RNA sequence: GGUGAAAUUCUUGGAUUUAUUGAAGACUAACUACUGCGAAAGCAUUUGCCAAGGACGUUUUCAUUAAUCAAGAACGAAAGUUAGGGGAUCGAAGAUGAUCAGAUACCGUCGUAGUCUUAACCAUAAACUAUGCCGACUAGGGAUCGGGUGGUGUUUUUCUUAUGACCCACUCGGCACCUUACGAGAAAUCAAAGUCUUUGGGUUCUGGGGGGAGUAUGGUCGCAAGGCUGAAACUUAAAGGAAUUG
């Protein structure tokens, strides 16, 4: 049975699609079924900004943020949270869960 | 400017392994070499934030006798293929050089980023744990 | 819409409606009097013109082709036909 | 069986097949 | 800990004795092109008879930021690298050898929904510089769009890093290392690239990076000192 | 804990529906009240309804509360209700005498074929991002 | 080093890191999306040559030259095969280090063939949209890509025209998407899977219960692997699809 329309891999009309690595299990992947989060992050926890900043020789440095995207296999996401099971009629809901920060 | 003797970090940090290694400007002579695994037995913790902070103060220490005043921080992942991220004791590292006296300065990342480039290790199917 | 007719509908529908696709078939295109800035000669350019039409007596560039619609020069000037 | 090993098992067995009649022309 | 087999391929006794002790250290000083000229301080092993210590100094390279040499914080995500060749004597002079960005803003200005547009050049200098110029530029949204992306024809993309060539071509050839420097610190080719191209299609986040050098011609001591001081 | 279950909910809500002008604030004549305008087997159970009817009776006094309709409140409904002000809002009295419209609806008055003081100013056609 | 843990393995001839450099092959990250092109496989650093193409515009030209197609052909992922050049990573076989009752499996180190190329083969994939192609009609909604139209449109600026980039409206063609059924289906669902008992627009190719079996045999292609074509005896009362409740 057609457990999706869009067959869980975004590619229609393309025939074949360059496929990228896994970060967790090194799968290789189709890239539009890859399921994609950029993780921005400062190079520092919140926890540690007040040590490195009351033990910096400037004084107004702002630390900065590092940048990568990550591509996972779809098993680790299910397996590592990021990407959840649905209901049947919840599945079709494309925009991405509400911001919780209203 | 109050003469900072100026260094760099230099913290490496992999998933197995946290690398606290200060250096001089140039970067060609190393003062201080201590590894985060060499502070710990188990060998599963070598990346452990505890052996990181651990080595780190070591490092710490060495600077102030050395002579290092200031450091800039050369984080490092394991770059290459393995990973993008950093490893988890390099950031308690980076604290505990931070609450040991030496000045900080001019933090950023240093991970190696391939432009795509190679194979990477794990085969078609990847990792089956 | 259940009920229009198809025989005599608004003008203004059928100019929307795409050419070769009204009740008749009628081009858009025209036909242009251009008067060159040189001379007083008149002459009749297509719409869309294809090639870099010039006056016979002088060699001026008319109309510059474009993908569409003919772009005329900035001295010459037009008239609908 | 997966159906690809019924095939693959046939295509092993068909290999043998012509070993032993190519050892006996 | 000692997680060790010490299968070493000998003494009883091993003398690490002091390896500080039989070290000095020596001030680096900048190219007069950037402001605050002081550098910083190396450390080195101390001179010997048979190899001199500043055989090993000249060739080291150091990196330092932008900021650091201006004082402005305009400039602190460049990265200046310096090059040691001449030795005075507890003070050393250098000149200069490439740029880059610090890999944040580089991550910084690489978004979505917009292509960006990535031009080389390579081209030799006023006197002999082989240097090789790369220049990043990122399409805008205009102040009106509507449309959410902001992605740029292929052909728009070749127009506009022709004239990046041209323009990189004609600001490096013609000046010599010193203007050149001159040139990139209020990076005004910058805006240059910018006006260039504001016919063709709107462009942000233009920047010159990692400016590599190829080749450097033989070594002119009275041009360093020219530099310095 | 006590969260006072269907049957007295219900048996409060039709006593007010019915019988609004006869009940009070007070607990005990709330009590009596419902000991004679209703059968109740148990004390017990009348004490209940007591007290959740003189819940409503707070409510409201408070204000007018969902589901519950007696005929009183449809009273200060026509109060409130038939309250107007004299001049309108709309008949070209505000905004200095003036309608205030674009070129196109005064086309439309001017097709219709009837006089009417307009004041016609174009709006500009920029759309913002909003 | 490596892991859930470890060990195989490398190391004071100083490994791992640190800096510079250089060599060799690989790939083209981030950009990169319900976006583009191609018949399909596939296609992603730059710019120069070479030819090709879709779409649009066309008061340009020929006047049925058309659609689908047994026969025959051209391409045809990856793996594989020959020979010759490469030889980094990765890595079937293997060598091993561990778990396990067993583990020549999952995990860890190495590691030939291949992985990359130049000629020649092979012609198979869940080569999937599991929807043949060409036509006409049937219902609304925005977006998106390319083209063409108009805007006293908005900024731009070279004083301003003209651009370009955008905003609005429409149109042609394309990947799709959203809601709905008024029709369809056994439904899951479909704007084609509709216009099919009120059964007929033109056309090729397949299937007739499940196994036996894509097997035997016979042809033919191929160096080989194998491909194409392709049964029956016998046996069985189900196999299977979709959804429903547990
Ligand atoms: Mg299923
Ligand atoms: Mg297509
Ligand atoms: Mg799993
Ligand atoms: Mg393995
Ligand atoms: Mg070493
Ligand atoms: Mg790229
Ligand atoms: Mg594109
Ligand atoms: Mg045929
Ligand atoms: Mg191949
Ligand atoms: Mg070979
Ligand atoms: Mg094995
Ligand atoms: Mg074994
Ligand atoms: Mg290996
Ligand atoms: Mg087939
Ligand atoms: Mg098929
Ligand atoms: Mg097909
Ligand atoms: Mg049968
Ligand atoms: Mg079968
Ligand atoms: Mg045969
Ligand atoms: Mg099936
Ligand atoms: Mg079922
Ligand atoms: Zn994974
Ligand atoms: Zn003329």
């Amino acid at each position: 049975p057609k457990k999706r329309a869009s067959n869980g891999r975004n590619k229609k009309g393309r025939g074949h699609v360059k496929p990228v690595r896994c970060v967790n299990c090194s799968r290789s992947v189709p890239k539009d079924k890859a399921i994609k989060r950029m993780a921005i992050r400062n190079i520092v926890e919140a926890a540690a900004i007040r040590d490195l900043s009351e033990a910096s020789v400037y004084a107004e440095y702002a630390l900065p943020k590092t940048y990568n995207k990550l591509h996972y296999c779809i098993s680790c996401a299910i397996h590592a949270r990021i990407v959840r099971v649905r209901s049947r009629t919840d599945r079709r809901i494309r925009a991405p869960p509400q911001r919780p920060r209203f | 400017d109050n003469s900072q003797v100026f260094g760099v970090a230099r913290i490496f940090a992999s998933f197995n392994d946290t690398f606290v290694h200060v250096t001089d400007l140039s970067g060609r002579e190393t003062i201080a070499r201590v590894t985060g695994g060499m502070k710990v037995k188990a060998d599963r913790d070598e990346s452990s934030p505890y052996a990181a902070m651990l080595a780190a103060q070591d490092v710490a220490a060495k600077c102030k006798e050395v002579g290092i005043t200031a450091v800039h921080i050369k984080i490092r992942a394991t770059g290459g293929t393995r990973s993008k991220t950093p490893g988890p004791g390099g950031q308690a590292a980076l604290r505990a050089l931070a609450r040991s006296g030496l000045r900080i300065g001019r933090i950023e990342d240093v991970t190696p980023v391939p432009s795509d480039s190679t194979r990477k290790k794990g085969g078609r199917r990847g990792r089956r744990l | 819409v259940l009920v229009q007719d198809l025989l005599h509908p608004t003008a203004a529908s059928e100019a929307r409606k795409h050419k070769l696709k009204t009740l008749v078939q009628s081009p858009r295109s025209h036909f242009l009097d251009v008067k060159c800035p040189g001379c007083l000669n008149i002459t009749t350019v297509f719409s869309h013109a294809q090639t870099a039409v010039t006056c016979e007596s002088c060699s001026t560039v008319l109309c510059t082709p474009t993908g569409g619609k003919a772009k005329l020069s900035e001295g010459t000037s037009f008239r609908r036909k | 069986m997966r159906a690809k090993w019924r095939k693959k098992r046939t295509r092993r067995l068909k290999r043998k097949r012509r070993k032993v009649r190519a050892r006996s022309k | 800990a000692v997680g060790k087999n010490k299968r070493l391929s000998k003494g009883l006794k091993k003398r690490v004795v002091d390896p500080f002790t039989r070290k000095e250290w020596y001030d680096i000083k900048a190219p007069s092109t950037f402001e605050n000229r002081n550098v910083g301080k190396t450390l080195v092993n101390k001179s010997v008879g048979l190899k001199n210590a500043s055989d090993s100094l000249k060739g080291r390279v150091v990196e330092v930021c932008l900021a650091d040499l201006q004082g402005s914080e305009d400039h602190s995500f460049r990265k200046v690298k310096l090059r040691v060749d001449e030795v005075q004597g507890k003070n050393l002079l250098t000149n200069f050898h490439g740029m880059d960005f610090t890999t944040d803003k580089l991550r910084s200005m690489v978004r979505k929904w917009q292509t960006l547009i990535e031009a080389n050049v390579t081209v030799k200098t006023s006197d002999d510089y082989v240097l090789r110029i790369f220049a990043i530029a990122f399409t805008r949204k205009q102040a009106n769009q509507v449309k959410r992306t902001s992605y740029a024809q292929s052909s728009h993309i070749r127009q506009i890093r022709k004239v990046i060539s041209e323009i990189l071509t004609r600001e490096v050839q013609n000046s010599t290392l010193a203007q050149l420097t001159s040139k990139l610190i209020p990076e005004v080719i910058n805006k240059e690239i910018e006006n260039a191209t504001k016919d063709i299609f709107p462009l942000q986040n233009v920047h010159i990076r990692k400016v590599k050098l190829l080749k450097q011609p033989k070594f002119d001591l009275g041009s360093l000192l020219s530099l310095h001081g | 804990g006590r969260v006072r279950t269907k049957t007295v909910k219900r048996a409060s809500k039709a006593l007010i529906e019915k019988y609004y002008p006869k009940l009070t604030m007070d607990f005990q004549t709330n009590k009596r009240l419902c000991d004679e305008i209703a059968t109740i087997q148990s004390k017990r159970l009348r004490n209940k309804i007591a007290g959740y009817t003189t819940h409503l009776m707070k409510r409201i006094q408070k204000g007018p509360v969902r589901g519950i309709s007696f005929k009183l409140q449809e009273e200060e409904r026509e109060r409130k209700d038939q309250y107007v002000p004299d001049v309108s809002a709309l008949d070209l009295s505000h905004s200095n005498d003036v309608l205030n419209v674009d070129t196109q609806t005064a086309e439309l008055v001017n097709s219709l074929g009837l006089k009417l003081p307009l004041s016609v100013s174009s709006v500009s056609a920029v759309r913002d991002r909003r």
